């Protein structure tokens, strides 16, 4: 029972999580440049909405990925 | 108790610088023959393939494809032996056998080995590692006796 | 152009200084080890010559290339004779034209008068060199012969009777001239020695070990039927047709290593294909698909007329290009205007050119007005252009394979190139019985690595998922030690981050002592290999799919990059991080688009300065927001909000994981085009049919692993009447685009112009040059053999900090084995081309690779019918106990669609690229009769949609 979307994104905060400076940063970079609209949409309503089985990291990155027109 | 022998026989040879003929040596020694059951192993321990492990095999004439008789007879063909008449000692012999030059059986298997060293004394014989020389025709009566 | 291509020189060329020598009068300058043979050949002094090719190294068996030289007793082997100053030969004295004569006599007292009525006939190299020595007569009244079925007194004991068991070749000794030619080609060039001369002397016939070719060891690849002279090994299709007159370079349409081949014509019939001794490719080499397996263009198979159906469930209709074109437009606008832009979406074939990839996402891009498009790199190969440009900056290869002849070490990290790329493997085999050494990471045994005349070799046998573990601890190895190279550090990469890089890999946790317990490889042996790694001088990585497709690809590949920029194995022929790519032009393909996130040239979609270019080049207004992946598009899809699709040279079904998701949102789809050849198992949802065209057809380019932009020329002529991009602009076309080519040098001068690296790109220097490095501007116009020889493309490497992460395919009580997925050389990826061939001989069913002690517990036995009861789906197949794999792992294929494999897949994937997990999957095998629940249904529903009417 777990989202696709909150699946990927956990998965790219685990990778991203082990680097050096700032972590939040290129998670929210690499969210905003590889995936699109709706699931943008989907992942900012997520961590709106405060849906359990999430990465404090990407709850952090959220504010910071590409705004959905 | 084939695969067994033949493991031995290559874990005697391991480390060894072309070590194939060696082992292809042990093998006849062994059994009597190079068995086509065991072209692979010995391929697959020295790293080659069975083509070259046959091919080394075929090349070769002391490297048996099938069995010999209960006994063999090797008769030079050479040009000093030739001399002293072994023409007509084969002859007699394979008169008295029934078989010809390269003719085997599963009594005996006469054939040609070129040159024994025993030059000097021209007509000579490999008769089940043992050399005999100035083999006359009344030599081969005892030849054929000790040999049924 | 070069002579090498053309004419057939006697020996291979060697490297050296200028040697001076007289030729019969004619002034030569070649290097020093050159033979007089090659010599007299570049100075177009031609001397008869049965034995020698340059393929292979001379032997002294023909005796006909003999010549007087002044200073030496005799008359001396040319081929055999090394150039000296000052040397003054003569080629064609009295004495020489008599021995000829003797020679070629001696020959033909052995060969059968069967000129006239033989296969190789104007192309047999002893006819010609009977003829050009000046045979008149033969004296020898001949008892003893080979050839003659009926000697004196009955049959001949050395007839041997002719061998057609394999359906590509065959073998008449008859004709036999034992040069060896064959034996010298298949050992020194293939590798595989499956040749060999059984006998010595006269009787000396050439065999392999076995009753018939196809028992043996041999794999196909024709490198002795096209080294053979006389007929004796020789293609059945010349046998069938006659002779061929002409030649037409193209390349092969698999494999992505671009092996060059030259098509023999006789008027439209392909008789045979042949390699072209050209392309750095492969130089005069192929394996069995490329040299034999082009018969699928000539399937009754094939599709040859548009087909709409307007419903799955209907049948299809055999219809014109029309309206079949005006249906399809019809029901895209209206899908269009109703559902958005967004609604539609291509999914390009890396098999089809660059320039039909180009007008495809043109067409996904321009017209659709979307950024929906994709390939077949996205689940194979994505991670590796994520990490290398993460790392250096270049979502591409490192090397050409070239380099390899240099190279003094191969790290082999998940490949088999014995049959992945076996036109690589060949010339890695050439190295490794040269001394060179070799690393293999991979979980199963390979071929590779049982190369006969084998160096040294490691073989590090893992458990697959940890692949990052071990380089974490080939690392930890390197770096607690001290044999990285600070001065490639210090000049060609950063320091500030390789000090934290080194802090964090030193930790004792990533050492090769405590990953022994996850990984299953022993320490030592992971310390030597690192060791030996870390010490030579020049060291190359070659890696594939058992790295990029698993839950961490980008990562490994990361971690990857990491060791080659540590060591220091950049910037030079001999090392670097060399990816192998899979299918032709993927790299073309990913460079020409081909991805949801870019455009032509790797420029990210968000990029204004490059946006710009675009709508002033195209006149129309694009997106700046990146693409859904197929997955993303089939869980929409499955969810909604996307209703078209036009899938291109794909079989997005069988060749895609969790087949039921797949399926079920395939099948949820208003409109998905299909482009193939044949009809496909993606076509069984389709709704519309568009024929496609081979690359026999076909007019263009292939962008290979190594950035080699290969030549593809039109041999014969579509049987469908239009190539794949007249389709593709048909279709633009009819929209309401308003294209107009006529010939894809348009197109590739659109691409020059666009985007940059394809500026000096023209048909004409990639004829007359023959290959170019598509890394080609005003700067560096001959190409770019090398990438990163002066500073990385960044700037700067970049280190990062990999770990191993567990993956969520772990196993359990009722998913205790593992599974992993490969290839045959025999069949391609689909077998959509190839099992329409007679490469059904070596593989014409899919098997299960099971491990011996995992077969004794449940009762599998080598030829029984087993079950796959995984999380994912289940299905059935052919067992088969080998001791390749390790316990606890098991091995299947996916050629065949008979047995749907990719429903065992589960749906985990990479993070960055969401490149499938295919190679890690908790499955059950155990033993059963009905076949299963699934592939039953498959094949009813496949029956029930492939009816015409
Ligand atoms: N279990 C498992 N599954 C895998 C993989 C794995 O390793 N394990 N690998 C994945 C990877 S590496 C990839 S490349 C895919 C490869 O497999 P696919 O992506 O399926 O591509 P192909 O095998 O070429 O066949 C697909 C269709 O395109 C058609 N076609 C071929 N040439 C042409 C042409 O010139 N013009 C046109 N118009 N059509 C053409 C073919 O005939 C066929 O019908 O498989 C993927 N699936
Ligand atoms: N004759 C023929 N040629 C082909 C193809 C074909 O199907 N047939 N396919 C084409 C395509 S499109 C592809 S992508 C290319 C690439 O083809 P390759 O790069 O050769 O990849 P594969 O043969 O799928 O398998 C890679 C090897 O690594 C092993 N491995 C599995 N898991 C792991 C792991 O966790 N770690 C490590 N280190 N190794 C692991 C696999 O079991 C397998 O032996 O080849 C192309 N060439
Ligand atoms: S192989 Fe050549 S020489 Fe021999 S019969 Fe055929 S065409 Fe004549
Ligand atoms: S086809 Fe290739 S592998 Fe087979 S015998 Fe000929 S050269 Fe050797
Ligand atoms: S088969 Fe052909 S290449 Fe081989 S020895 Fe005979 S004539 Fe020469
Ligand atoms: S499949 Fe690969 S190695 Fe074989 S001919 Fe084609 S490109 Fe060459
Ligand atoms: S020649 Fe027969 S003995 Fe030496
Ligand atoms: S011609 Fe040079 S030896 Fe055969
Ligand atoms: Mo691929
Ligand atoms: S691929």
């Amino acid at each position: 029972s777990d989202d696709k979307i909150i699946r990927m994104a956990n998965q790219i905060a685990a990778f991203f999580a082990v680097q050096p400076g700032d972590r939040a940063g290129p998670v929210a970079a690499h969210i905003s440049e590889n995936w699109s609209a709706p699931m943008r949409a989907a992942l900012l309503a997520h961590v709106a909405a405060q849906s359990p089985g999430l990465d404090p990291l990407v709850i952090a990155a959220a504010p910071q990925i590409r705004p959905v027109p | 108790t084939d695969t067994a022998r033949l493991r031995a026989i290559l874990a005697a040879h391991r480390g060894r610088e072309g070590a194939l003929l060696p082992i292809l040596h042990d093998v006849q020694a062994a059994f009597g023959f190079i068995p086509e059951d065991a072209y692979a192993p010995i391929a697959a321990d020295l790293g080659l393939t069975r083509a070259e492990v046959a091919g080394v095999v075929g090349f070769y004439h002391d490297f048996r494809k099938a069995p010999a008789g209960r006994h063999v007879i090797k008769l030079c063909r050479a040009e000093a032996c030739q001399a002293m008449g072994m023409d007509a000692v084969q002859a007699r012999l394979e008169s008295a056998l029934g078989l010809r030059l390269g003719d085997s059986s599963e009594a005996v298997t006469l054939e040609a080995v070129y040159c024994l060293g025993l030059c000097a004394c021209a007509p000579a014989a490999m008769v089940d590692d043992r050399l005999v020389g100035r083999l006359d025709a009344a030599a081969v009566a005892g030849i054929v006796a000790e040999l049924g | 152009p070069p002579l090498d291509w053309t004419q057939d020189m006697g020996t291979p060329k060697r490297e050296g200084a200028p040697v001076h020598l007289t030729i019969d009068g004619v002034e030569v300058t070649v290097p020093a080890g050159t033979s007089v043979l090659r010599a007299a050949a570049e100075a177009g002094i031609s001397i008869p010559k049965l034995c020698a090719t340059d393929n292979v190294e001379p032997v002294g068996s023909c005796r006909l290339c003999m010549v007087e030289i002044e200073g030496m007793r005799g008359t001396p082997t040319s081929c055999t004779t090394p150039v000296a100053p000052g040397m003054r030969v003569h080629t064609q004295t009295p004495q020489l034209q008599k021995l000829r004569r003797g020679v070629m006599e001696l020959y033909i007292s052995d060969h059968p008068l069967d000129c006239l009525t033989c296969a190789a006939n104007g192309d047999c190299e002893l006819q010609d060199m009977a003829g050009a020595v000046g045979l008149r007569e033969v004296r020898y009244q001949a008892k003893d012969t080979h050839f003659a079925r009926r000697d004196a007194t009955g049959p001949n004991p050395r007839y041997i009777p002719k061998d057609n068991s394999n359906p590509y070749f065959s073998y008449d000794p008859a004709k036999c001239i034992v040069c060896m030619r064959c034996v010298r080609a298949c050992e020194e060039v293939q590798g595989t020695f499956a040749l060999t001369v059984m006998g010595r002397g006269f009787d000396a016939r050439i065999s392999p070990a076995a009753p018939d070719f196809l028992s043996s060891d041999c794999v196909s690849c024709g490198a002795c039927v096209q080294a053979c002279p006389t007929a004796t090994l020789v293609e059945k299709s010349v046998e069938r047709i006659g002779t061929p007159e002409r030649k037409v370079v193209t390349t092969c349409a698999y494999c992505g290593v671009g092996c060059s081949f030259e098509a023999h014509m006789l008027g439209d019939q392909l008789v045979r294909m042949v390699p072209w001794k050209g392309g750095a490719a492969n130089r005069g080499h192929s394996c069995v698909k490329g040299r034999f397996a082009y018969g699928y263009a000539t399937h009754q198979d094939r599709i040859l007329k548009p087909m709409i159906r307007d419903k799955i469930t209907d049948p299809w209709r055999e219809v014109n290009w029309t309206e079949a074109l005006d249906f399809t437009a019809t029901r895209l606008r209206a899908l269009r205007d109703s559902h958005g832009a967004d609604a539609l979406g291509v999914i390009t074939s890396s098999r089809c050119t660059n320039e039909e990839t180009y007008l495809v996402q043109k067409l996904a891009r321009a017209v659709f007005g979307t950024n929906n498009t994709d390939t077949c790199a996205r689940v194979c190969h994505s991670p590796t252009g994520y990490g290398l440009k993460q790392t250096f900056g270049t979502s591409a290869g490192t090397q050409d394979f070239d380099s390899v002849e240099e190279t003094d070490l191969a790290l082999v990290i998940g490949a088999n190139p014995t049959d992945g790329h076996p036109v690589f493997a060949s010339r890695l085999r050439k190295r490794l019985r040269a001394g060179a050494k070799l690393i293999v990471v991979d979980p199963r045994r390979i071929d590779l690595l049982n190369t006969p005349h084998r160096g040294e070799a490691w073989h590090l046998q893992l458990k697959p998922g940890t692949n990052v573990a071990v380089m974490t601890a080939m690392a930890h190895v390197i770096v607690t030690e001290q044999i990285f190279d600070k001065r490639f550090i210090g000049d060609r990469c950063d320091w500030d981050e390789w000090a934290d890089y080194a802090e964090f890999v030193a930790n004792p946790e990533y050492a090769p002592e405590a990953v022994e317990s996850l990984t299953g490889v022993p320490a030592g042996l992971l310390r030597q290999a690192a060791r030996a790694y870390a010490a030579a001088p020049n060291a190359a990585i070659y890696y594939g799919l058992g790295v990029t497709e698993h839950s961490q690809g980008s990562t490994t590949v990361i971690a990857i990059a990491n060791l080659a920029m540590m060591t220091g194995n950049i910037g030079r022929p001999g090392v670097g991080v060399n990816p192998l790519r899979g299918q032709n032009n993927v790299q073309g393909s990913c460079d020409m688009g081909s991805f949801p996130h870019e455009f032509p040239g790797y420029r990210h979609v968000s990029d204004d300065a490059t946006r710009g270019l675009f709508e002033r080049t195209w006149g129309v207004t694009l997106s700046s927001e990146p693409g859904l992946r197929i997955p993303n598009m089939l869980d929409a899809a499955v969810e909604g909000r996307f209703k078209a699709l036009y899938v291109q040279g794909e079989d997005i079904l069988q060749s895609d994981p969790d087949t039921r998701h797949v399926s079920a949102g395939l099948a949820a789809m208003d409109l998905v085009i299909v482009h193939d050849l044949f009809l496909n198992e993606t076509a069984n949802y389709a709704h519309v049919f568009l024929p496609g065209s081979t690359f026999l057809e076909k007019d263009g380019t292939f962008t290979n692993a190594e950035r080699r932009i290969n030549r593809v020329r039109r041999v014969m002529a579509p049987k469908a009447g239009f190539a794949d991009w007249e389709v593709t602009q048909m279709l633009a076309n009819a929209l309401g685009a308003g294209w107009h080519y006529t010939h894809p040098s348009e197109i590739m001068a659109e691409i020059a112009a666009t985007t940059p690296g394809f500026a000096a790109v023209t048909y004409e220097m990639l004829d007359a040059r023959g290959s170019v490095q598509w890394p080609c501007n005003e700067k560096a116009p001959e190409g770019s053999p090398i990438m990163h020889v002066e500073g990385f493309v960044r700037g700067k490497g970049r280190f990062i900090r990999t770990a191993y992460l567990p993956t969520d395919e772990k196993t359990g009580p009722r998913f205790p084995l593992l599974l992993t997925t490969g290839r045959i050389l025999s069949q391609y990826n689909v077998g959509a081309q190839t099992r329409r061939t007679e490469n059904t001989v070596w593989h014409g069913e899919d098997r299960l690779e099971i491990h011996p002690t995992d077969a004794e517990t449940r009762g599998i036995r080598d030829g029984d019918w087993v079950r796959l009861a995984s999380r994912a789906g289940e299905t059935t197949l052919r067992a088969t106990v080998t001791d390749r794999v390790s316990p606890g792992v098991v091995y299947t294929t996916f050629h065949h669609p008979d047995t749907q494999a990719n429903v065992v897949t589960t749906d985990t994937s990479d993070w960055a690229t969401n490149c499938p997990e295919y190679k890690v999957t908790a499955v059950q095998v155990a033993a059963s009769n009905g076949p299963s629940d699934w592939q039953q249904d498959y094949a009813a529903q496949a029956a029930a949609a492939r009816r015409i009417e």
